[PDB]
């Protein structure tokens, strides 16, 4: 995306707040 | 827009040994979890390319007085939208959804926003205040890769240093907090360096 990042890689970050 | 005499004489001292640096270094065990030290190279940290997500790690350190200067090092090619520079208490939360200006989002960070040339604190119900001041009003300045981050615990105050010029106090108000250096990223695959350079105690 406009940041260098992609939807494949988990979000280790939000599911640990979950 | 002058260097106090007290940052003068610090900035002329040796900077301390990396051995020394390490102990000031980014904290592995206080980061958002979609960041990490690099086991090679541990003045560095990496960020993850996770799509919507603002990433934060403070350092290992958090002052409660003297001076203490550090380098922060970030290539403009990796700040993407968002590239935020400063310090947290820490209680101050290390991630966010959404690609945003963590650091100086809330009451507990205080953050310089490169790009934007924009101080924020508790950004959801301040405004932000432009930095350099100097600056009219659409003028670019440009921060270069690397510069230097300035916090006296003892008068309370955040400014930066850079290419050699004080570019004056940041923020005010720090006295009795206990502050860690802090970045807040976007970019995926950022690597930002911290190097802590010196410290003066208070007198």
């Amino acid at each position: 995306d406009i940041n260098n990042n992609n939807n494949i890689v988990e979000d280790v970050e939000r599911k640990r707040e979950f | 827009y002058c260097k106090p005499t007290r940052l003068d004489l610090l900035l002329d001292m040796p900077p301390v040994s990396y051995d020394v640096q390490l102990l000031h270094s980014w904290n592995n065990n206080d980061r958002s979890l979609n960041v990490f030290v690099k086991e090679d190279d541990k003045l560095i940290f990496h960020r993850h390319p996770v799509a919507q997500s603002t990433d934060a790690i403070r350092g290992k350190v958090g002052y409660t007085r003297g001076l203490h200067v550090w380098q922060i090092t970030w290539a403009m090619r990796q700040r993407g939208t968002h590239a935020v520079v400063g310090v947290a208490t820490a209680d101050a939360p290390l991630h966010s959804v959404g690609y945003t200006t963590l650091v100086g989002n809330n009451h507990e960070s205080w953050g310089w926003d490169l790009g934007r040339n924009r101080l924020y604190h508790d950004g959801k119900n301040q405004p932000s205040k432009t930095y350099p001041a100097f600056l009219e009003p659409d003028e670019t300045f440009i921060v270069p890769d690397s510069f230097l981050v300035a916090l006296d615990m003892d008068d309370g105050t955040l400014s930066f240093i850079v290419d050699g010029q004080y570019m004056g106090v940041a923020f005010r108000g720090l006295k009795g907090k206990k502050l860690y250096p802090v970045v807040s990223a976007v970019w995926g695959h950022c690597e930002i360096r911290m190097r802590y350079l010196n410290g003066l105690d208070p007198e």
